[PDB]
C-alpha cells in the first residue's frame, strides 16, 4: 500500500530561454528553404559592422545605429579566414557585418541565416532594448532576383502566421541594399501589419568589398557576376508578439517566474 | 539466368568482353550478381572414340576400347557406356578439377585402366556425375586435346526482372545491346519442309489456359548426341545435355524465351489434346516422380480410342514416359502461350519451379510460336536429319499489339532531358517498335515480345535507359508547396521531441518487436490480442501487441541474465494494436537508484519514476497527476492511472509481485500512456513585482484519504491568490488520533497589481480551513509561522 | 501491384486476421480490404495524395514487415524513409538531383551518385541507386525510385 | 514584383558550414531536458565585481557605457549567474534553483562559454528529510550530461 497520489523525488525540470525558443523557430523556418546556421563575433571591426558594408564616418546613414565603443589592448579580433584583423573595437550594431565575413570565406551559391546579440547604445523602455537580437539572411548565387527576396519574406511569413498571412513591400533605405526595402507580414489574429524587418539586393559596393578584402588576403574574386538578396529581422520584437510577452525589458531580466513560463513551448 | 559470353556474343557479334558486357546490361536495367570463367580443361585430355565395350565377367564394370589416335582401354562402371559415342578421355597424369588427385594407369578388375572417360562432374563442366559424357563418335579427330573444341567460358549471372520476360531468351538480351548500337546477328531457319499431312490431330479443350498452341511434326529421326558447341552452350547455361532433340528444344527456350517439349509420337496416339486434368489422374512426370494431378491443372495429353491419358504438365515439366529417346523417330512440337496465373498455381501446387514454368509465369510472346517452330525444327533438321512437315497444327489466334501515343517533348520534359525527337523515334525503332506519323503525337505500336510496353511512359523509359540515365542531367526543383501541406510534419515533430527531451531526463530508448506472444496475454494479465498472424515467424511471435510494457519487462530480464545491470531507466515509444493502431509511450524503471555510490541513501521505486514523470510533463509545460486506480498488471498497493492536463491517458505503478515471480524478477517499476499527449497552449501570466504572502498550516486526516483529494481542496479553497502550495511533510501517530497523519503546507499568496492586507490572507486561510472542517478535515496548526 | 502477379513477390506478406479492429483511411474514414502488416512504406504516398494537393515534397520515415529469415545483415522487422515530390513539371532530373544531394550530405564532397534502370510497378521510369562511399571505397546500393507510375496517379484520383 | 523561389547546388565549401551552430543548439536542449533552466545575462560588466568576485581585470572596457555598472565585457560567466540568484531570492524566494547559461565571453579573445549553477535544500521527497544536495549533486548531474554527449568527465581539485 502506498498513496500513489503523493509526490515524488523532486528532480529539476530545465528549460528554454524565449529568445532561444524564437531564434529556434525562425531558423527551423529557414532551413527548410535551403538556409544554413552560422555565427559571428559579437565585438566587431568598424571595418566588417560600418565600412565594408558601406557606411563611412560622418555620413547621415550612419546614425541609424548608436554604436557602442571599445577600448583596451591585448585583445585579439580575428578575421573571416582565421588571421588577425584590426580596426576601432567596437560591439556590432547588428548581425550584418557577418554577411561579408561569411562571403570572403565561402564562395556562391548558398544560402545563410546568422542569429545574434547585437548592441546598441539606447534607453531601455518596455519595447526598446540597448542589447537585443537581430537574424539576418544572405542568399547570394547568379540569377538571384529580387523577387526571390520577396519568396522567402512570403514564405516566412505563411511559416509564422498561417495561410492568411500575406507580405508587403515598401521601398526603404540602406547603404548595403539596392533595390532596399522593409517589409511587414499581415498579422490575422491581432488584425493588423507588423513592421519585421528590412532587405533587398546586395550592394554592388558589397561585393566590391568583400572581393578585395579577399585579394588582400590572397583569395580570387568570387562575387564579380553573381547578385544577391539580404534581410535582417529583430528577434524580441516577435518573440514578444508571438509568446505574448508585455515588457522587452524581460528577455534579459533573469527571473525565473518569466523564464520557468516557456518549459512547455516545444 | 546465365548469361554464356560467347552464345551471346554469336548473336552481338561485336561484344568487347564479358566485363564490358556486364556494364552495358547494367545500364540496360540487369544487373549480374556475378562473372565466373567456368571451363578449364588439362591437354592430358582428349577426344576419344568408344570402338567397343567389354562387361568384366562377374563385374558391373566394362572394358572400353578406346580410338584415341592410339588404341587404348579404359575401364567404366558408366550405364551410358557403349560403343559408337565419343567421350572425354582424361589421359594418365592429368590433373583433373573434381579430383584433386592426379590421373593414372591403373588395374582395375584385370584390365590396366589407361587413365579413364569422364562425367560432366569429373570433367568439371556440370554437376552431372551419374553418367559418362556422351559426344559425337566424329566430333574430333580421335586424340585431339578436348579444349581445341572446348575453350573455357565467362558465365554472366544476370538478374532480369519480372517486367523484361523477353529477356528471359538470350536473343531478346541481344536486342537490347542492338538498341545501344551493336550489330545484330539473328539464326537462319533454314528449313526444307514437305507438304504431306501430321499424322494427329490438335484438340484444345481449354483455351482459356492455352490461348496459342501450335503442334511440329518431325519425324525420320536419327536422335544421337548434340554437337560440341551444343553441349558446351547448355552447360554453361546451368543445363545438361540429353540428346538431339532434347538439347534442340532447352537451347531455343534459352534463346528465345520459348518453353517447347517433343513429345515421342509412340505415345501420343490420335492426337494431342489440351485440356484440364480429370481429378484422380495420375503422371509420372519427366523428373523420375510419380504424382497427382488436381482438375485445376492444365495438362497435354493424348487420346487412342475412347481413353485419354495425361502427356505432360503444360507449361511446367513433360512426362517421363514420351520424353524423346535414342530409338524415337517422329514427335510431336509443342510451342506454345499459357495462361500465366494457371501455371503459376499448378507450379506452386506441386513444388515445381522449372525453366519452362518460370517462363510462362512472367509471360511469353503472345505470337513468337510459329518462329519458333522454324528455329526449333530448322535445328532438328540440322542435328537431328529430321524430316519436317510445311504445315502446323495451331489453335488460337492471338491479336497484335496496338499503338501507343508518344510525344518526344513529353519524353524530354518528363525526363529533364533534350534529346532530339529523330535520336528518339531511332532508338524505338531498333528496339523493333514501328513508329507512324510525323508529331508532334506519335502512333508507336510495339514488337509482340515486349510485353512491358503499353504506355507513353513505358516507352519514355526506353529512350531513357538507351541514351543512359546517365545523361539525365540533375536539377532541383522550385515551387511554393500547396496550402493543405503546411504544417504536416507537426505531429512527427512533436513526438521527436518528446523522444529527445526523455533522452536528455535521462531515459534509455529501446526498440522492440512489433509482435506478440499469445501466452503473454495470460502472462501479463491482459485482454486478448486482437490482431493476429495467419503466418508468423514463430507461435511466440503469432500476435501483435496491445502493451509496450511487456516487452520491457522482458529486455530487462534478458539483461539481467547476459550482463548484469544493478540499475535501468528505460522508456520505448512504438505502436500498438487493439480496435485501433495507436501510438504508446512506456517506460520502465529498475534496481537501487539515485545516490551516492559510496553512501547509502537512495532515492528509488514509485517515487523516484513518478518523480522523473514529473519532471518530464513538468518540462512538457502540461498537468501531471496520478490518482490510484486497479490494474491486472499492477501491485495493488502500487498502483494508479495517470491524468494528463485532466483527461487519463495511460498508468504507473508496480508490476505485480506474481508476476515478478514467474519471470523471476526483482519489483520492477514502471507506465504506459497513449500518445499525442496534450497541448497545453501558452497563455503568459505577467508576474508580480510585489511580495508574497508566506503561511504554514497541517491539515489532519485519515490515513487512507489520498493526498490528492486534500491537495485539491487546500487549493480549491485557497482562494483565486493562491501563489504556491507545497508538502514540505507528511506525518502520523502520537499526539494524531492514530489511522490519522498530518500533511504540511507551504502556502504562498500574491496580488497582480498591489500587495495583500493581512485581512484577505488571514481570511482566505479560513476559507480554507472552513471547507476543510466542513469536508471533515483536522488542522493541527493554523496561521502557523 | 495486383495479386498472382510475379511482381507481388518482390514483398513476402504477413497477413493479419481478428475482427474489431478499426482501420482508418486517409481522410479519417474506416476502410476495408484485407490486413496485412505494411511490406514498406510506399502505401504511404498514395494516403497522403489523397488527402493533400500537388505541389509538395514529403518523406516518410516507417517500420515495415517480411516474412524473412533473420540473419546478420537480414531482418523480418526494419526501417524504410520513402520520398515524394509531386507537382507540375516534376522531372526526373529533380530526382537525380535530390540523391546527389543526399549522397554529398551523407558521405562529402567526394561523393557521388549512380542510377541504373531497375523495375518497380508504381514508377516509370524506375531505377536503383547507389552512392560512392570514399572511407569504404565502394558503391552502396541505397534505394529504388523513379517517376510515379501513371496507374498510381489514377487511384488516387479514383479514389 | 512577381514571387520565387531560388534552386541551385550550393557550392562545395557550404557544406556541414552550419555544424557548429547546431552543436551548441543540442547542449541547450540536452541541458533544458537534464534539468536546468536557461538564463539571459546581459554582456556587460561591473568593473568591480572583478574585484568583488575575485577576477582579473576585464580586458576590454566602454568608452561610453549605459553606466559605470555596465562600463566593461564580462570575463566570466558565473558571476552574472550569482547575481541573478541574489536577485531572485529578493523578488521571489525560490527554496531551489539548477540555472545555466551559455554565452560570449570576452578576454585576449572572444570566446563561448557554458554556466551553471546550482543552490537550495536538494532532490529528495518533498514530504521526507533525506536529500541530495550541493557539490555531488551538481557534480553528478554534470556526469549525466557528459555521460549523454558519449565524452569523459573527470573533476580534479
Ligand atoms: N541589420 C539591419 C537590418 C537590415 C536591412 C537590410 C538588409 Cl538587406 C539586411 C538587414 C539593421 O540593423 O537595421
Ligand atoms: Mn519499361
Amino acid at each position: 500500500r502506498v498513496d500513489v497520489s503523493l509526490p515524488g523525488a523532486s528532480l529539476f525540470s530545465g528549460g528554454l530561454h524565449p529568445i532561444t525558443l524564437m531564434e529556434r523557430e525562425l531558423v527551423e523556418i529557414f532551413r527548410a528553404l535551403g538556409y544554413q546556421a552560422v555565427e559571428g563575433p559579437e565585438v566587431e571591426s568598424e571595418f566588417f559592422n560600418f565600412d565594408a558594408l558601406n557606411i563611412p564616418e560622418h555620413h547621415p546613414a550612419r546614425d541609424m545605429w548608436d554604436t557602442f565603443w571599445l577600448t583596451g589592448e591585448g585583445f585579439r579580433l580575428e578575421g573571416p579566414l582565421g588571421e588577425e584583423v584590426e580596426g576601432r573595437l567596437l560591439l556590432r550594431t547588428h548581425t550584418s557585418p557577418m554577411q561579408v565575413r561569411y562571403m570572403v570565406a565561402h564562395t556562391p551559391p548558398f544560402r545563410i541565416v546568422v542569429p545574434g546579440r547585437v548592441f546598441r547604445f539606447e534607453q531601455t523602455d518596455a519595447t526598446h532594448e540597448a542589447v537585443f537580437h537581430q537574424l539576418e539572411g544572405l542568399v547570394v548565387g547568379e540569377g538571384i532576383a529580387m523577387a526571390h527576396l520577396k519568396g522567402a519574406i512570403y514564405e516566412l511569413a505563411q511559416a509564422l502566421f498561417g495561410p492568411d498571412s500575406k507580405v508587403r513591400f515598401q521601398p526603404v533605405y540602406f547603404p548595403f541594399v539596392e533595390p532596399g526595402a522593409q517589409f511587414a507580414v499581415w498579422w490575422p489574429e491581432g488584425g493588423k501589419w507588423l513592421e519585421l524587418g528590412g532587405a533587398g539586393m546586395v550592394h554592388p559596393k558589397v561585393f566590391q568589398a568583400v572581393d578585395a578584402y579577399r585579394e588582400r588576403l590572397g583569395l580570387p574574386p568570387a562575387y564579380r557576376g553573381v547578385t544577391g538578396f539580404a534581410f535582417g529581422l529583430g528577434v524580441e520584437r516577435l518573440a514578444m508578439l508571438r509568446y505574448g510577452i508585455p515588457d522587452i525589458r524581460y528577455f534579459f531580466g533573469g527571473r525565473l517566474k518569466f523564464l520557468e513560463q516557456f518549459k512547455g513551448v516545444l | 539466368m546465365r548469361v554464356p559470353f560467347s552464345w551471346l556474343k554469336a548473336y552481338v557479334p561485336e561484344l568487347e568482353s564479358p566485363e564490358v558486357l556486364e556494364e552495358r546490361l547494367a545500364g540496360l536495367g540487369f544487373e549480374t550478381d556475378r562473372i565466373e570463367r567456368v571451363f578449364p580443361i588439362p591437354r592430358g585430355v582428349v577426344f576419344a572414340r568408344v570402338l567397343e565395350a567389354h562387361p568384366i565377367p562377374g563385374t558391373r564394370l566394362k572394358r572400353l576400347v578406346l580410338d584415341a589416335g592410339r588404341t587404348v582401354e579404359v575401364v567404366s562402371g558408366a550405364e551410358n557406356a557403349r560403343k559408337g559415342i565419343g567421350v572425354a578421355l582424361a589421359l594418365p597424369g592429368t590433373e583433373l578439377p573434381g579430383l584433386g588427385q592426379k590421373v593414372g594407369e591403373r588395374v582395375i578388375q584385370g584390365v590396366r585402366s589407361f587413365g579413364m572417360a569422364l562425367s560432366p562432374r569429373e570433367l568439371g563442366v556440370g554437376e552431372y556425375g551419374g553418367g559418362l559424357l556422351e559426344f559425337p563418335e566424329d566430333a574430333l579427330p580421335p586424340g585431339t586435346p578436348l579444349s581445341e573444341a572446348w575453350p573455357e567460358e565467362v558465365v554472366l549471372d544476370l538478374e532480369v526482372t519480372p517486367n523484361r520476360p523477353d529477356a528471359l531468351g538470350l536473343l531478346g538480351l541481344a536486342r537490347d545491346l542492338h538498341a545501344l548500337g551493336y550489330a545484330l546477328v539473328e539464326p537462319e531457319a533454314a528449313l526444307k519442309a514437305e507438304a504431306l499431312p501430321l499424322p494427329f490431330a490438335l484438340k484444345v479443350e481449354d483455351p482459356e489456359g492455352a490461348p496459342h498452341f501450335t503442334l511440329g511434326y518431325a519425324f525420320g529421326l536419327r536422335v544421337a548426341p548434340s554437337p560440341l558447341w551444343m553441349q558446351r552452350a547448355l552447360f554453361a547455361a546451368g543445363m545438361r545435355p540429353i540428346n538431339n532433340v532434347v538439347d534442340v528444344t532447352n537451347y531455343v527456350m534459352l534463346e528465345r524465351a520459348q518453353p517447347m517439349h517433343a513429345f515421342d509420337l509412340r505415345f501420343v496416339g490420335e492426337g494431342i489434346a489440351v485440356r484440364r486434368a480429370r481429378e484422380g489422374e495420375r503422371l509420372k512426370t519427366l523428373d523420375g516422380v510419380e504424382r497427382t494431378l488436381h482438375p485445376e491443372d492444365l495438362v497435354i495429353a493424348g487420346w487412342r480410342g475412347e481413353e485419354s491419358f495425361p502427356l505432360g504438365l503444360a507449361g511446367v515439366m513433360g512426362g517421363a514416359e514420351s520424353e524423346v529417346r535414342e530409338d524415337t523417330e517422329a514427335i510431336a512440337l509443342e510451342v506454345a502461350c499459357f495462361d500465366p496465373v494457371s501455371i503459376r498455381k499448378t507450379a506452386r501446387r506441386h513444388g515445381l519451379r522449372t525453366e519452362a514454368s518460370h517462363r510462362f509465369e512472367r509471360g511469353v510472346d503472345p505470337l513468337g510460336q510459329v518462329p519458333a517452330q522454324r528455329r526449333a525444327l530448322s535445328l532438328l533438321q540440322a542435328l537431328a536429319g529430321a524430316r519436317v512437315a510445311e504445315a502446323l497444327l495451331e489453335a488460337g489466334s492471338p491479336k497484335p499489339p496496338e499503338a501507343i501515343p508518344f510525344r518526344p517533348e513529353y519524353a524530354n520534359r518528363l525526363l529533364g532531358t533534350s534529346y532530339p525527337e529523330a535520336e528518339q523515334i531511332a532508338i524505338l525503332k531498333r528496339l523493333g517498335c514501328r513508329v507512324e506519323g510525323e508529331g508532334p503525337t506519335y502512333r508507336v505500336t510495339p514488337p509482340s515480345h515486349r510485353l512491358d510496353l503499353r504506355l507513353e511512359e513505358d516507352l519514355v523509359e526506353e529512350v531513357a535507359r538507351i541514351q543512359g540515365y546517365e545523361t539525365i542531367p540533375l536539377a532541383l526543383p522550385a515551387f511554393f508547396p500547396a496550402p493543405d501541406n503546411r504544417g504536416v510534419e507537426a505531429p512527427y515533430r512533436k513526438e521527436q521531441r518528446l523522444r529527445e527531451v526523455l533522452s536528455g531526463l535521462g531515459f534509455q530508448e529501446v526498440y522492440t518487436y512489433s509482435f506478440m506472444d499469445p501466452e503473454d496475454a495470460r502472462r501479463f494479465r491482459l485482454d486478448p490480442p486482437r490482431l493476429l498472424l495467419l503466418n508468423p515467424l514463430a507461435p511466440e511471435k503469432a500476435a501483435l501487441r496491445t502493451h509496450l510494457f511487456p516487452g520491457l519487462v522482458r529486455v530487462l530480464k534478458e539483461n539481467l541474465d547476459l550482463d548484469r545491470p544493478e540499475r535501468a531507466l528505460l522508456f520505448e515509444v512504438g505502436r500498438v494494436f487493439r480496435e485501433r493502431e495507436e501510438t504508446h509511450l512506456a517506460g520502465l524503471l529498475f534496481g537501487e537508484g539515485v545516490g551516492l555510490p559510496w553512501a547509502k541513501e537512495r532515492l528509488s521505486g514509485y517515487f523516484l519514476l513518478k518523480g522523473y514523470l514529473e519532471a518530464l510533463f513538468a518540462r512538457l509545460g502540461l498537468a501531471f497527476r496520478v490518482e490510484a486506480q486497479a490494474f491486472p498488471f499492477l501491485h495493488p498497493g502500487v498502483s494508479g492511472r495517470v491524468l494528463v492536463e485532466g483527461e487519463e491517458v495511460g498508468f504507473l505503478g508496480a508490476l505485480h509481485p506474481e508476476i515478478a515471480q514467474e519471470l523471476e524478477l526483482p519489483p520492477v517499476h514502471l507506465f504506459e500512456l497513449r500518445l499525442p499527449l496534450p497541448d497545453k497552449p501558452l497563455a503568459f501570466q505577467d508576474p508580480s513585482r510585489h511580495p508574497a504572502a508566506f503561511r504554514d498550516l497541517a491539515v489532519v486526516v485519515p490515513a487512507p484519504t489520498p493526498y490528492g483529494e486534500v491537495e485539491a481542496l487546500v487549493r480549491e479553497a485557497a482562494g483565486p491568490y493562491l501563489e504556491s502550495l507545497a508538502l514540505f511533510d507528511l506525518y502520523q501517530g502520537p499526539p494524531l488520533p492514530e489511522g490519522h497523519k498530518s500533511l504540511a503546507f507551504h502556502l504562498r499568496f500574491r496580488h497582480p497589481k498591489r500587495t495583500l492586507r493581512d485581512e484577505e490572507v488571514e481570511e482566505a486561510v479560513s476559507r480554507v480551513a472552513e471547507a476543510l472542517r466542513a469536508r471533515g478535515f483536522g488542522l493541527r496548526g493554523l496561521d502557523t509561522p
